[PDB]
RNA sequence: AACAAAAAGGAUUAGAUACCCCAGUAGUCUUUGCAGACAAUUAUGAAUGCCAUAGGUUAGAUUUUUAAUUUAGUCUAUAAA
């Protein structure tokens, strides 16, 4: 069966020290995480996914229709875990060839900051904001943000589950909102017709995801409150948490080959 | 399958009984995979430190000290349990019982049974055991408890010696004779069950194993004997501390 | 009591293998074909399942590996064993996506499993606690013998002539002694009604001639003594003097285990066009058109009466694949024979239309390119 | 009505002719114009068509032989399996 | 909890009621095909198959561990044999594991009966007490008896009887897989279990190949500390008295 | 006697006795096999011995003259009785397939029926309603009815969120972007295309035979 | 009526009593006696106690009558022997 695994730093003891409090950090990860893998046991239990890791699930139960329930619990627990093991004790010097990416792809890391932030606000509902890192077979590494919904994954291999764009404030009438409406029902159409729309790289090695930030309410609604007043609310919770970034992790993952 | 084995008439005993053990630990089905080590570990310290003394009283003095709120032992539980016993059974027993363990390990096998011949003639003249036995076995517990010479164990003042009265022979009462003339002072072969303090004192003093590795010295040695690993971890957590740290363990005495 | 290798043997999963049930039962005295036989109503035997690192080695769990070709390459991994060892040394197995498939198909439909309706439509689940019952109390009358479903007595009107003889001879003759008790008890109840009515303004229950007296006033009454006759023997009932007794009660659970779905009284909130009006369309397959002057239709592997309504009229060697028309399941139960009838309706075009657009097979889409 | 036997055991389980040994295609057809001689003559006209056929037969290539069967391959794996054993 | 490839990965020292039952060593054959002599072995009858005890499947095989262990400790020459399809992989780890000789194809029959003529040309050597070469056996090793087996492990005994009956006459020990339909007298020590699954074959071959593993360390341990657990075998030891009778000859000479 | 003579039992018995003395009398006998002292303290087990088989059922008292006493018995348990019961009132529950191989055989570890249906290492199947019911009809004294319906009736409430959890999680992820291929529904009727053709192939292939072989019937080869 | 030793005729054949053919009387059938010989066979007298399985089949019995269990027959193929 999945069980939970312990936290990076012993969050779960202390927690962060300005980001969330040792309570908080237990009701958003320890009560919640094993929340979610007692509900993925259950439908696991007798199949073959019953011994196969989180992000095997998630990959092996993207498309298939009637296995859209368990990819949320796989994926949930995935993207959950992945928030945590970002988080760093004591802020972090931004190495320099993260920093010269950042830079050179959004023009400065503060505007990087208000645009994952701004995504996440912006983008009202649960779900995880993520740093993507896209290369091409002839193209260069590229840094971009992406916002997935309630569930979705960033990784390529699972892009039936890439919930990305509301359909109930996206898709309309309007010159914009036609547009999306086609891109709808062409994903829709070739992912049912088998077709591919965007050709990838074998292994999943387009998109490699580096940094997330979860902003389900279970994890901010405690420590920071509803957010009535600009005081605290999700918009302090996203910015706290810019602050604990792992930039020596991120740096680590993203592997950016040196050319300088 | 014990009737299969036919040994050789050359064969010294040694050689008969290491087929017989090895013939035993083909049929075992395991241990409960539940059930842990009823004594071991904080009970089994316990009763290193309470029942080390010559006294009885200085035995429950001990196991007061366990009882009591605050004491690092950890067996609160226990310590009060035992006590509640130790209350109801006879007070002459019990020194009579704590005076024989103590002699009893300089004694030989042979001249063992003889001197419990003269004991036991000792305990049928005496008053409690007669009453013990008609009060709890004849009246199956009816007529109350029972009630000893003493009334309990603070009658009996510390200068008293209530022992040695039945640790002197009788000459009313004739010898023990014995079947054979065949002695010792400790058992020739009694190192078929598990392995104790003694076993993986000496493993330790002899060789230089380590914490996993002297695991599976004896893990080796027995040849998957059933329970060995949960012993011998069980010995070492409470006989052996890292006196070198991750390197080797000695033993916490010195 | 029971050595340890026989203590983990019970509970092993082999062991819990469950028994092969009867087929599903059949006309009686009709002809059959013995040598080849189709896929049955429901099934018989449990599918079987493994990982898929053990299927590569062909290790299903059973005595012995199965053959890699007859059962690797497939995508549903299902099996069906008829016996671990049979007098060729061989796992007499087959492939069980026939029914395994069968069932992910129809809970597909996201329909309920109501109870049979005679001909104001109501759809009642079969899984509710006033009918799905089986314990039942001595003091159970019979009013409320209409709402089990389950009984141990047989239905007399589907006996053939042959087995309503033999259990006349071997279960109702030999219980005569049994049932004139069961009237002693009846007037302890009969002469306590009357005799405890007006104390607030038992009996002996043990007779041996009144019984004798008893009876014969009820010959003028066959009623009641039926009722009396069938509550003793735990008969289905059979005529209104309610629940479905005409083709007789379920030989299952009225569910059959197929669904377990409470009710379709629900909405399909779809991402564009909000809320439906009814549950999307399921394409199915003309078999058997009416030119018997019936059709058939085949939706998810069960076969259903067409339509109430061509394609369905006259067979057309020209349609590729077969005819095929797009329905919709209005109800879905089990009848007395355990077969599962679906009632499927025409569905209508505006929601053919937005099916198809999803799957990206509609030609003019409903979204963009719509004015009017 | 009872059930198939269990075969005793045999020297070997086989059957003879594996393959269908086919009849020559035309036979067929020289009895048909045999067939119209008899009852509408030799010089007749009538049967000038079913002579074209027959020549027909003799100037098209023989079809080529079909695969031997493996039946009995598979029979010989499964008859002590199959049957009450094998006789030596 | 369980990998297939784990019995052949790190196989178990000894084999527990859990570990046979989930490798299916419990299911012998159909009822009606069953060899009434080992009755003794079977706990019952469900699904139409016998049901092999688990206890005896557990005894026997720590016996037959036994057995593969004290072999190996005398310096014996070990050979395990499964000659199923699926069992080659299984066969050349045990061998492996207990440094004996392994036989994954049909045995020819004659191998020790008619060892002169099969195995006339294959190479031998001559090792010390720690399986180091030893030099000067060249005039041996070329008129000598080919090897047999001191120890024949079968996985299947019911598929080869030539083997087994070839044992017998050459007075050598044998271990089997003895099923439901299997004759047990053809083996010295049965392990009644199912041979026909590549599961249960993998656990009792593995179980034995630690077996002999184990009894390879004592004899290379007890022989660093100058202790040789066995003694020359007849063939060499007639070769160093005629040895020493040459050189007797030429002592005068 | 077609059968061999094996004395594999008693192969240190043969080669004990050979190695005693010498062949060439008057010199002592050389070593013996490496394996001859191996075993010599393992002796075989007694084989061929018909013993009385465990009774896993009570013997019929009333026989006077009973054949087949060393025959081994069938094994039947108080949920044989059950399981029956259960798979023949829902026998699609049949098709659900479940997975028989077992893992490391410690499931009956974890297994506590007195909490519910839902048990660690094993699925909601049938299983566990017999499991629940044996329970309840031996611990709570319920009947074997009582506790049926208890035991049944919770297996009905899981099934059902477990199926209106399809739904509504393939309902919501197209809410949100979300595209999945094709389902069973699709799959399975293409598949029906794909031989519904080879049957249409045949039948035009098989019916002209008929009409060939049934015009030709009659010797109208004469062609007046 | 039919069949058919015998008797007789026609053929075949080197010859043909014969095998084949055209015909044909005892006899076969009925009732009453005589007769007592048979490959009257399972080339195996009758009977009793006992010894391990498997697959069919015949007449019942029991059962959760599906199919199992069991009593008495009969046959096939084997184990120990
Ligand atoms: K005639
Ligand atoms: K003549
Ligand atoms: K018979
Ligand atoms: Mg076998
Ligand atoms: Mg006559
Ligand atoms: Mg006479
Ligand atoms: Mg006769
Ligand atoms: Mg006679
Ligand atoms: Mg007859």
């Amino acid at each position: 069966q999945h069980y939970l695994m312990p936290l990076r730093d012993n969050f779960e003891q202390e927690g962060i020290r300005n980001f969330l409090s040792p309570g908080s950090v237990n009701m958003a990860y320890t009560e919640y995480q094993t929340f979610i893998l007692e509900k993925l046991n259950a439908l696991v239990v007798g199949t073959d996914f019953e011994q196969k890791d989180t992000k095997s699930i998630v990959l092996a139960t993207a498309r298939d229709p009637e296995l859209a329930h368990v990819f949320n619990h796989a994926s949930m627990a995935h993207n959950n875990h992945f928030f945590f093991d970002h988080l760093s004790p004591v802020p972090v010097k931004m190495g320099d060839k993260l920093f010269y990416h950042i830079n050179e792809n959004f023009g400065s890391v503060d505007t990087l900051r208000d645009e994952m932030i701004g995504t996440a606000v912006s983008m009202f509902g649960p779900g995880f904001v993520w740093l993507v890192r896209t290369q091409l077979p002839g193209q260069p590494v590229a840094l971009r943000v992406m916002a997935t919904y309630l569930a979705g994954s960033p990784y390529p291999g699972a892009h039936w589950r890439r919930q990305e764009m509301d359909a109930q404030t996206s898709i309309g009438s309007s010159p914009q909102g036609l547009s999306n409406g086609q891109r709808f029902f062409e994903r829709s159409a070739a992912g049912f017709k088998g077709n591919k729309l965007e050709p990838t790289a074998p292994g999943g090695t387009d998109l490699i995801p580096i940094l997330c930030l979860n902003t389900w309410e279970y994890a901010w609604l405690r420590e920071y409150g509803t957010g009535v007043g600009g005081m605290g609310g999700k918009l302090a919770y996203a910015q706290s948490w810019w602050n604990m970034i792992d930039w020596a992790k991120v740096e680590e993952e993203a592997r950016l080959e040196t050319r300088i | 399958r014990l009737a299969e084995l036919t040994p050789r008439d050359y064969w010294t005993i040694e050689q008969r009984l290491s087929v017989i053990n090895d013939t035993i630990e083909e049929f075992s089905t395991g241990v409960p995979y539940d059930e842990n080590i009823e004594i071991g570990g904080k009970i089994r310290l316990a009763i290193d430190r309470c029942f080390k003394y010559d006294k009885i009283d200085e035995i429950i003095a001990a196991l007061k000290e366990e009882a009591a709120e605050g004491a690092k032992g950890g067996v609160q539980s226990w310590a009060k349990n035992t006590l509640e016993e130790l209350t109801q059974r006879s007070p002459t027993s019990l020194h009579v019982t704590l005076r024989q363990m103590r002699l009893g390990k300089s004694w030989g096998i042979a001249h063992t049974f003889k001197r419990e011949h003269q004991m036991a003639a000792k305990f049928m003249k005496s008053h409690d055991f007669n009453e013990g036995v008609t009060a709890l076995l004849i009246d199956k517990g009816a007529n109350g408890p029972a009630k000893w010479k003493p009334a309990s164990l603070d009658e009996i003042p510390p200068g008293a010696n209530i022992s040695e009265d039945y640790f002197r022979n009788d000459p009313e009462v004739p010898v023990l004779e014995l079947l054979n003339d065949r002695s010792y002072m400790q058992y020739p072969y009694n190192k078929f069950g598990l392995p104790n303090d003694y076993d993986v004192k000496e493993a330790i003093e002899k060789g230089n194993f380590t914490r996993e590795k002297l695991i599976d010295h004896f893990v080796e040695t027995r040849r998957g004997k059933q329970g060995v690993r949960e012993a011998v971890s069980d010995v070492l957590d409470r006989m052996a501390v890292r006196s070198k740290g991750t390197e080797h363990v000695q033993w916490k005495k010195e | 009591g029971v050595s340890p290798g026989g203590a983990l043997l019970r509970t092993s999963r082999m062991f819990s293998l469950p028994p092969v049930i009867p087929p599903p039962p059949g006309n009686k005295l009709q002809m059959i074909s013995e040598r080849a036989s189709a896929t049955e109503a429901y099934p018989t035997h449990q599918v079987l399942t493994t990982f898929e690192s053990s299927r590569s080695r062909g290790d299903w769990g059973l005595k012995r590996p199965l053959p890699l070709k007859s059962t690797t390459g497939t995508t549903y991994p299902m099996v069906k064993v008829k016996e671990m060892d049979s007098l060729e040394q061989i796992t007499d197995f087959t492939s069980g996506t026939q029914h395994g498939l069968t069932l992910k198909k129809f809970q597909a439909l996201n329909i309920p499993i109501s109870t049979p309706s005679e001909i104001r439509p109501v759809q009642r689940s079969v899984f509710e606690a006033d009918t799905d019952v089986t314990a039942f109390s001595p003091d159970e009358q019979i009013q409320e013998a209409e709402k089990r479903w389950k009984f141990s007595g047989p239905w007399l009107a589907g006996m053939t002539p042959g087995e309503f003889k033999e259990y006349l001879a071997k279960t109702v003759r030999p219980k005569r002694a049994e049932f004139r008790k069961f009237i002693q008890k009846k007037i302890a109840a009969q002469k306590t009604e009357a005799a405890n009515r007006e104390l607030q303004e038992k009996p002996e229950s043990i007779t041996d001639d009144e019984v004798t007296e008893y009876l014969r006033r009820l010959r003028n009454d066959n009623q009641v003594l039926y009722d009396l006759v069938g509550q003793f023997l735990d008969l289905a009932p059979l005529k209104p003097p309610s629940p479905y007794g005409g083709r007789g009660p379920p030989i299952t659970h009225p569910s059959a285990g197929i669904s377990y779905l409470r009710t379709a009284a629900y909405l399909n909130n779809h991402p564009i066009y909000g809320p439906q009006k009814s549950h999307p369309p399921v394409q199915a397959r003309v078999l058997k058109p009416r030119r018997g002057n019936d059709a058939k239709i085949g939706v998810a592997g069960f076969v259903a009466d067409g339509p109430l309504g061509s394609v369905m009229d006259k067979f057309d060697p020209s349609i590729e694949g077969g005819a095929k028309l797009w329905v919709n399941v209005d109800k879905a139960t089990v009848d007395s024979t355990g077969r599962v009838q679906l009632t499927v309706s025409d569905a209508k075009a505006t929601d053919v239309l937005i099916a198809k657009e999803l799957i990206g097979d509609a030609r003019e889409p409903i979204f963009g390119s719509a004015p009017k | 009505p009872n059930k198939p036997i269990r075969l005793p055991p045999l020297k070997q389980l086989r059957v003879r002719q594996a393959n269908k040994a086919e009849e020559n295609p035309c036979i067929a057809v020289m009895s048909s114009v045999l067939a119209c001689w008899a009852s509408a003559g030799y010089n007749s006209a009538g049967c000038a068509t079913v002579e074209n056929a027959l020549r027909a037969c003799m100037d098209a290539p023989k079809p080529a032989p079909k695969p031997n069967n493996t039946i009995n391959y598979h029979l010989s794996r499964f008859q002590e399996r199959l049957t009450q054993g094998k006789s030596k | 909890r369980y990998i297939p490839e784990q019995y052949l990965r790190n196989p178990p020292s000894d084999a527990s009621l859990e570990d046979l039952m989930a490798a299916q060593a419990h299911m012998g054959h159909n009822t009606s095909l069953w060899n009434p002599a080992n009755a003794r072995y079977i706990y019952g009858v469900r699904q139409g198959i016998h049901i092999i005890s688990l206890e005896t499947t557990a005894t026997h095989l720590r016996r037959a561990a036994r057995v593969v262990e004290e072999v190996a400790y005398r310096g014996g020459l070990i050979l395990f044999v499964g000659t199923r399809p699926g069992q080659r992989p299984i066969v050349v780890r045990a061998a492996e594991l207990a440094k004996a000789c392994h036989l994954f194809t049909k045995w020819r029959p004659g191998t020790i009966t008619n060892r002169e003529q099969l195995l006339g040309g294959v190479p031998l050597t001559v090792v010390d007490e720690l399986d180091r070469p030893l030099s000067g056996f060249e005039d041996h090793l070329h008129d000598r008896r080919p090897l047999a087996p001191d120890l024949v492990v079968c996985l299947n005994p019911k598929e080869n009887m030539t083997l087994l009956y070839e044992c017998s006459l050459a007075k050598i020990p044998t271990i089997g897989i003895i099923d439901t339909n299997t004759n047990p007298s053809w083996v010295t020590y049965q392990i009644p279990a199912n041979d026909d699954s590549l599961r249960a074959t993998a656990l009792i071959s593995g179980v034995l190949g630690r077996a002999g593993e184990r009894g390879q360390k004592r004899r290379l341990e007890a022989a660093q500390r100058g202790v040789v657990t066995w003694k020359t075998p007849a063939d060499v030891q007639g070769y160093f008295e005629l040895a020493s009778a040459r050189a007797a000859d030429a002592r005068r000479r | 006697g077609k059968g061999r003579i094996f004395q594999a039992a008693k192969v240190y018995q043969r080669a004990s006795e050979a190695a005693a003395t010498n062949i060439v009398s008057g010199l002592p006998p050389r070593n013996p096999p490496l394996w001859l002292k191996a075993i010599e303290s393992i002796p075989p087990a007694e084989i061929n011995t018909r013993p009385y088989p465990i009774q896993h059922s009570p013997p019929n008292p009333r026989a006077r003259k009973p054949r087949n006493l060393f025959r081994p018995t069938k094994i039947v348990y108080p949920e044989d009785e059950l399981r029956r019961d259960f798979y023949r009132d829902h026998p699609w529950e049949l098709a659900r397939p479940r997975m028989i191989i077992e893992l490391d055989g410690k499931d009956a570890r974890f297994l506590d029926w007195s909490k519910g249906l839902r048990q660690r290492g094993i699925p909601l199947s049938g299983e566990s309603v017999v499991q629940r019911q044996l329970w309840l009809m031996e611990n709570q004294g319920m009947t074997k009815q009582e506790a049926y319906d208890k035991a049944r009736h919770e297996f009905y409430k899981l099934r059902q969120l477990e199926q209106m959890e399809r739904r509504i999680a393939v309902e919501e992820a197209r809410m949100v972007g979300g595209y999945f291929g094709k389902d069973l529904l699709t799959v399975g009727m293409e598949l029906e295309n794909k031989t519904y053709e080879s049957w249409k192939k045949w039948a035009t292939t098989e019916i002209a035979r008929q009409e060939s072989a049934r015009a030709s019937m009659y010797t109208n080869v004469v062609d007046n």
